RNA sequence: GUUCUUUGUAAAGUGCCUUCGAAGAGUCGAGUUGUUUGGGAAUGCAGCUCUAAGUGGGUGGUAAAUUCCAUCUAAAGCUAA
RNA sequence: UUGACCUCAAAUCAGGUAGGAGUACCCGCUGAACUUAAGCAUAUCAAUAAGCGGAGGAAAAGAAACCAACCGGGAUUGCCUUAGUAACGGCGAGUGAAGCGGCAAAAGCUCAAAUUUGAAAUCUGGUACCUUCGGUGCCCGAGUUGUAAUUUGGAGAGGG
């Protein structure tokens, strides 16, 4: 039951209680390396909700990420074409800052599979987020058929591939009409929508 | 959920919990429901009362 | 992509099948392909089903 | 097949049915549609009027099923019944037995008076159908009976 | 470019369009591997039909609202009125639909019949028994075939009125046109005191 | 939902024997509970109200309530959510001043 | 198909009455910028800033205010042909 | 003084795992210009080539925060069709989907949020034996900041 009290008030953040609190947390995460072991999840609620145990095998991680745009690394915003493609700064880069998270650790720990992440604090420089891990050669996983499934060979690096809610996100995976273009995977659409079919007995 | 049900008549609270949001709402409810509490020194000394090494609570 | 096979109306290949098998009975045209059908004693060429 | 174009019969001939001024070249004109609104006009004026500019309003997400109403004229209306099972009604003009012709399951959306049925009474199951379609159907001595 | 009277013609090829070319030299040979697998999996599943009792659903869309056609589940409602579970009639070749309801009665009985019908013509047999061999076919489709019901009798009376049926039409449209000013004329004429 | 039989119209349709069928369980998962509503009360009481939801409280006081919807139409996204966000600031209101 | 172990003082399904029924947040959503789309007073995506809710919220392809109605349950996950 | 907890280290500590190659087909990321527009700059090539990351035998997607407005349909994928259409567009050059219908194949689902509280029941690992893709006995540890049992909205749970 004390996730309950643990859901309503981590989503109070602009309040004075939580505003201390956040402000406290960030200036230990800047104290510390990039990306680094964290030692617990500190949301709980929010850990567990995204598929993690507090087993023997799941895995916690810290990371943060410099935000803002993306600058065209051009030298001396030397783009060489039409005046269309001449923009350096105003790039926004369309994969998402958690996307970019996720896939530091999974190099970082290459033996682990991510399984989801989350946003923990910010400040003007660094974009926090917690990634939670999981270890197929752990025993503690390879059993127990809820966690069996990733330790499966086609789910290495889910988030490079973007298999994760970060990706599937970002690639615009979701139904209806608003996601036409990219229903299936933009580019698997336009490869079939630009191909010309022909039969034995031409039509 | 004992605190919810009114099924406590006194509640043990340690003091160093990291994450204190787990706790910052038991004072609070165990006054709404009338329970009281106190606020006690230690989890590794509400470990051995419980024969673990944290409860953070009892 | 080349257009290697043609479609052909239906009725046709129907009306086709029907002329070449009508011209089945005409020795003048059995004989014109060379079918050595000059000693059969009448054509078409009907034989008992035990065959 | 190759054996038959003009091609074989070009073959000696030094131009290829090309010209020798003319010296046939790439894209002499410009590809596609340019010149539209230039040096090609007179063609398009003469045998395009209104391939430029626009005329009306816009619509947003058609799908051509909202406006699906296949039309039978009034001048059939008699295909639907079957056959064999026509001219035992045409000769009977016969009350209280007139056959139903439900337009919808031959798959017509509207009823238009093209012309002149016979006189034997009949009543349609339509879903829409014209004025003078409507009487002329109901002077014969039949009604139509609207549908959903 | 433009030239004798000729219609215009949008012919989409200035992409690299030739690599994506398919011509399904194929059609001949997908054809007999599709009658393998049809009859493999029919020999590892033996008695079974390869298929599940499909139900008889209207269509949408009013183009085709006036045709009826094989649905994809039984709307639980279905199942649970012939008298069976859901969780035991997946393992009876009934496809049950959880997320489909019921809201026409004659579309509602003629899915019930229709799993009646099919529990008379079925056999289920024993866990642990003897399993005779019972001559399957290969379709439950083909079984119960998908009927058109019959909609009017072909020989009726003549009952006019007078109203011309047209009329109707040319009313029924301004009543959905014209309501909205005169039931807004009516708010502001009671408006008076 | 009574069609009137006739392809056009105000209730257009073929007239069928509707069934009304069973409540769908998923339509109340927005609906207030005993659990949520106890839980929601205490969080707002451990927590307090944010800079802008101070700043509601303030305006509100002063200068009316019209345009206390209007810098609520901005700092909140929607106009639908500065409603509420405005009702939920009058209970605040009317629970202080009875206190 | 043949045979040995009886798993189990266990598990599943089913009618009527009553009380409940927790359903995901730096997330949804909004503005602006950029890119992207067939998506039009803004199709998705991402950058910043703002950042909710519970008869709520998302969608219903002309923006906005008011009244209705339909359909689903996101911010979590597996899966052959 | 001694024994813990938290956090952080070290070890040629016990057991493992990532890399690299190949990369036609897939999932992303970055991203042109030649060209067409009879010039050309938005536009087009092209959301393409080149560049980078990441898999499989297929991948990916996938059981609706869907489609529709019907007498409603019912995961996803693929074919035919919608359609060179609605729409976009120096409204020029040009571009350009999806719902609907028939077919192939069809298969469904599960987690979070709930005190077992009349009993950490759970899980790793170590050691001995045995019928070894493993089972049992015993022993530290993970684990109360929640590991097992119970249920997923189509429901369901506690009682009669």
């Amino acid at each position: 039951g004390a996730y309950k009290y643990l859901e309503e008030l981590q989503r109070k953040k602009q309040s004075d209680v939580l505003r201390f609190l956040q402000r406290v947390r960030v200036w230990e995460y800047r104290q510390k390396n990039v990306i680094h072991r964290a030692a617990r999840p500190t949301r709980p609620d929010k850990a567990r909700r995204l598929g993690y145990k507090a087993k023997q095998g799941f895995v916690i991680y810290r990371v943060r990420v410099r935000r803002g745009n993306r600058k065209r690394p051009v030298p001396k915003g030397a783009t060489y074409g039409k005046p269309t493609n001449q923009g350096v700064n105003e790039l926004k880069y369309q994969r998402s800052l958690r996307a970019t998270a996720e896939e530091r650790v999974g190099r970082r720990a290459a033996n682990l599979r991510v399984l989801n992440s989350y946003w923990v604090n910010q400040d003007s420089t660094y974009k926090y987020f917690e990634v939670i891990l999981v270890d197929p050669q752990h025993k503690a996983i390879r059993r127990d058929a809820r966690y069996n499934w990733i330790c499966d060979p086609v789910h290495k690096h889910r988030e490079a591939r973007g298999l994760t809610a970060t990706g599937k996100k970002s690639r615009g995976i979701n139904k209806g009409h608003k996601f036409n273009n990219t229903k299936a995977g933009r580019r698997k659409t336009w490869k079939r929508q630009n191909t010309l079919s022909l039969w034995r007995y031409r039509k | 959920a004992l605190i919810e049900n009114k099924k406590a008549k006194l509640v043990l609270i340690a003091n160093d919990v990291d994450p204190i949001e787990l706790v910052v709402f038991l004072p609070a409810l165990c006054k709404k429901m009338g329970v009281p509490y106190a606020i006690v020194k230690g989890k590794a000394r509400l470990g051995t009362l419980v024969n673990q090494k944290t409860s953070a609570v009892a | 992509w080349r257009k290697w096979n043609v479609k052909v109306n239906h009725n046709e290949k129907r009306y086709a099948t029907a002329s070449a098998i009508a011209a089945t009975a005409v020795a003048s045209l059995v004989l014109a392909r060379g079918h050595r059908v000059e000693k059969i004693p009448e054509i078409p060429l009907v034989v008992s089903t035990d065959l | 097949p190759s054996r038959f174009t003009k091609t074989r019969k070009h073959r000696g001939h030094v131009s290829a049915g090309k010209g020798r001024i003319g010296k046939h070249r790439k894209h002499p004109g410009g590809r596609g549609m340019a010149g539209g609104q230039h040096h090609h006009r007179i063609n398009m004026d003469k045998y395009h009027p209104g391939y430029f500019g626009k005329v009306g309003m816009r619509y947003f997400h058609k799908q051509q099923a909202h406006f699906w109403k296949p039309v039978l004229n009034l001048d059939k209306l008699w295909t639907l019944i079957p056959e064999d099972k026509r001219d035992q009604y045409l000769k009977s003009a016969s009350k209280e037995t007139a056959p139903v012709i439900d337009t919808l399951a031959a798959g017509y959306g509207k009823i238009l008076g093209k012309g002149r049925i016979p006189n034997v009474p009949v009543i349609v199951k339509a879903r829409f159908v014209s004025k003078l379609a409507e009487e002329k159907i109901r002077a014969a001595g039949g009604v139509v009976e609207l549908i959903a | 470019a433009i030239s004798k009277n000729l219609p215009i013609l949008k012919n989409h090829f200035r992409k690299h369009w030739q690599e994506r070319v398919k011509v399904h030299f194929d059609q001949a040979g997908k054809k007999v591997s599709r009658r393998n697998a049809r009859a493999t999996r029919a020999a590892k599943i033996a008695p079974r039909p390869l298929d599940l009792l499909r139900p008889v659903v209207r269509a949408p869309t009013v183009k085709y609202n006036r045709k009826v056609r094989a649905g994809r589940g039984f709307t639980l409602a279905e199942v649970k009125a012939a008298g069976l579970t859901a969780a035991y009639a997946r393992t009876i070749g009934i496809a049950v639909d959880h997320r489909r309801q019921n809201r026409n009665q004659e579309i509602f009985d003629a899915n019930v019949q229709r799993l009646k019908e099919y529990q008379s013509k079925i056999i289920v047999f024993p866990r642990n028994g003897k399993a005779p061999e019972a001559e399957q076919v290969l379709s439950a489709a083909a079984t119960f075939p998908i009927a058109q019901p019959a909609t009017d009798v072909e020989a009726r009376a003549v009952q006019d009125n007078g109203e011309s049926a047209f009329r109707t039409l040319r009313l029924a449209r301004s009543e959905k046109k014209f309501r909205g000013i005169r039931e807004k004329r009516a708010r502001e004429k009671a408006e008076a005191e | 939902t009574v069609k009137t039989g006739i392809a056009i119209g105000l209730n257009k349709g073929k007239k069928v024997t509707s069934m009304t069928p069973a409540p769908k369980i998923s339509y109340k998962k927005g609906a207030a509970s005993n659990r949520t509503k106890f839980v929601r009360s205490l969080v707002r009481e451990i927590a307090g109200l944010s800079p802008y939801e101070r700043r509601l409280i303030d305006l509100i006081r002063n200068s009316g309530e019209k345009r206390a919807r209007k810098v609520a139409k901005k700092r909140l996204g929607s106009f639908t959510r500065a409603k509420a966000k405005v009702e939920e600031m009058n209970n605040i209101i009317a629970a202080s001043r009875r206190h």
